[PDB]
C-alpha cells in the first residue's frame, strides 16, 4: 500500500506505454520505459538467434530409405547441438 | 487457450496457443524476462536477483564472455570500461526508488546488454476451428524465476484497474453572504434559500439542503453530506461515470466527452418563482485545489478554461475542501453567481472507506 504507486506503478506505465488520450495519467512525466509489443513468443526473437544456441529443435520419424511401404510418421522432439 | 464462459451461452474456445518453455528454462540472455530501466524494490522496477548481484553478475558475464562490474572503487571497471553510478544517473529522471548500491548497479549493467525491456506481448487468439484466424488479441507476458540457484526476485504487482466507486463526499457546510435576483418591494431581504448540487450520472440522486426559517442572516449549519460514487481512473486520469448503462462492462467507464462539465439545476422558491441566481456546476475528476479564502471570489478564478493546471492527484490530501462560485444557469458563463463552501474530494484511490470515518 504505497500512495506514490498512483504514479509509479505498472498499471499507470500500462495506460502511459499505450499512449491513448486523456487516458495516461501523468506517468508521461516520469520519463518511463515505452512497453514493447509482441505477435509471437518472446523466445522466437532473432536477436538471440530464436534462443536455440544452447540447444536446438529435431525430430524423429519411423520411415526408411530401403523401402517405400514404411509411414514417415512423427515420433518425438529432441533438443541438442 | 482462451475461452468465453458466459451464463447464457456454451464456453466455446476463443483462441489457441503453444509455448515451449525449454527456449526459456536454459537462456543465457536473460530478455526472457521483463527487464526495465528503473532499479527498485518493489513495483514495475523491482529487483530480480536469486543470488546476491555481485555472484549473478559473475555467473551472467561467464555466459557472455564478458567482464563483470564487481569493483567498487572509484573506477569500476565494466568490460574494461569505466563504470559508476553518477554515468547511470545521468541521462535518467531522479529514481525515488533506487536502491542497495550492488544491486542498483547489477540492474543498470544488465540494462547495458542488448536485452528486452519491459514489455507487454499482444498474442493473438487462434479458434480450434479456425486455427489461423484470430477471433482477437490479448495482452500479457511470461517471467521465469528459476530455482537452480537461489529464489529470484518477486513477480511484478499488476493488481487490476477495473471499475470504481469513489466516495465523493458533497458536504455543505453552510450559506452565507446569499445572492438574489428577485428582490422584495419592501427593502426586506428574505428568500427560500437552499443548496443542491449531485455529480454526473448521478441525477436521480439529487440533492438538497432543508429551508431555512425565520433566518434573515442565513444563520444555521446542515452539515449535510450526499454521496455520488462516481467511476474514475487515477493511472489513466479520466473522467468517467459509474452506474453506467454499459451493461456489458463490469470494468472501468470509458468514453468521449467534451473538455466541460454541465449540470441540469436549478433554484426552486417555494414561497416565489425560480430564481436564476446561480447553480453549482464543477468537474470533480479534473478539479483544481479548493480555494482557502474569500479573496479568491473574483472575475480572474471564474476561468474554468483557464485551470486545466491540476491534472494532478488530490487523493493524497486527508481532505479536499474550500470554497467554490456559483454560475447562473444559462450555460457555463465566466460570472460569479452565488457562493458555496464545501467539501468535494476524490480518495478513494488508496482510502475509500476509512478516510470518510473522521467526518461520518
Amino acid at each position: 500500500p504505497i500512495q506514490e504507486e498512483e504514479f509509479i506503478d505498472w498499471w499507470s506505465k500500462f495506460f502511459a506505454s499505450i499512449g491513448e488520450r486523456e487516458k495516461c495519467g501523468s506517468y508521461l512525466e516520469k520519463d518511463f520505459d515505452t512497453l514493447k509489443v509482441y505477435d509471437t513468443q518472446l523466445e522466437n526473437v532473432e536477436a538471440f538467434e530464436g534462443l536455440s544456441d544452447f540447444c536446438n529443435t529435431f525430430k524423429l520419424y519411423r520411415g526408411k530409405t530401403q523401402e517405400e511401404t514404411e509411414d514417415p510418421s512423427v515420433i518425438g522432439e529432441f533438443k541438442g547441438l | 487457450t482462451l475461452y468465453d464462459y458466459d451464463l447464457l451461452s456454451k464456453d466455446e474456445k476463443i483462441g489457441e496457443t503453444v509455448v515451449d518453455l525449454e527456449n526459456r528454462l536454459l537462456s543465457k540472455f536473460g530478455a526472457r524476462c521483463g527487464l526495465p530501466q528503473t532499479y527498485c524494490v518493489s513495483g514495475p522496477n523491482q529487483w530480480r536477483d536469486q543470488l546476491r548481484p555481485s555472484q549473478l553478475l559473475h555467473l551472467f558475464c561467464q555466459q557472455h564472455r564478458v567482464k563483470a562490474p564487481v569493483y567498487r572503487t572509484d573506477r569500476v571497471m565494466f568490460q574494461d570500461k569505466e563504470y559508476s553510478i553518477e554515468e547511470i544517473e545521468a541521462g535518467r529522471i531522479p529514481n525515488p526508488h533506487l536502491g542497495p548500491v550492488e544491486e542498483r548497479l547489477a540492474l543498470h549493467v544488465l540494462q547495458q546488454q542488448g536485452l528486452v525491456p519491459e514489455h507487454v506481448e499482444s498474442r493473438p487468439l487462434y479458434s480450434p476451428l479456425q486455427p489461423d484466424i484470430e477471433q482477437g488479441k490479448l495482452q500479457m507476458w511470461v517471467d521465469l524465476f528459476p530455482k537452480a540457484l537461489g529464489r529470484p526476485g518477486p513477480p511484478f504487482n499488476i493488481t487490476p484497474r477495473r471499475a470504481r466507486r469513489f466516495f465523493l463526499r458533497c458536504i455543505i457546510w453552510n450559506t452565507r453572504d446569499v445572492i438574489l435576483d428577485d428582490l422584495s418591494l419592501t427593502g426586506e431581504k428574505m428568500s427560500d434559500i437552499y443548496v443542491k448540487g449531485w455529480m454526473i450520472g448521478f441525477e436521480e440522486h439529487k440533492q438538497k439542503t432543508d429551508v431555512h426559517y425565520r433566518s434573515l442572516g442565513g444563520e444555521g449549519n446542515f452539515n449535510w453530506r450526499f454521496i455520488f460514487p462516481f467511476d474514475y481512473l487515477p493511472a489513466e486520469q479520466v473522467c468517467t461515470i459509474a452506474k453506467k448503462d454499459a451493461f456489458w462492462r463490469l470494468d472501468k467507464t470509458e468514453s468521449k466527452i467534451p473538455a466541460r462539465v454541465v449540470f441540469q439545476i436549478w433554484d426552486n422558491d417555494k414561497f416565489s418563482f425560480d430564481d436564476f441566481l446561480g447553480s453549482l456546476q464543477l468537474d470533480l475528476n479534473r478539479m483544481p485545489k479548493p480555494a482557502k479564502t474569500a479573496k479568491k471570489c473574483s472575475l480572474d478564478q471564474l476561468d474554468d478554461a483557464f485551470h486545466p493546471e491540476w491534472f494532478v492527484s488530490l487523493f493524497e490530501q486527508k481532505t479536499v475542501k474550500g470554497w467554490w462560485p456559483c454560475v447562473a444557469e444559462e450555460g457555463e458563463k465566466k460570472i460569479l453567481a452565488g457562493k458555496l463552501e464545501m467539501t468535494l474530494e476524490i480518495v478513494a484511490e488508496s482510502e475509500h472507506e476509512e478516510r470518510p470515518a473522521g467526518q461520518g
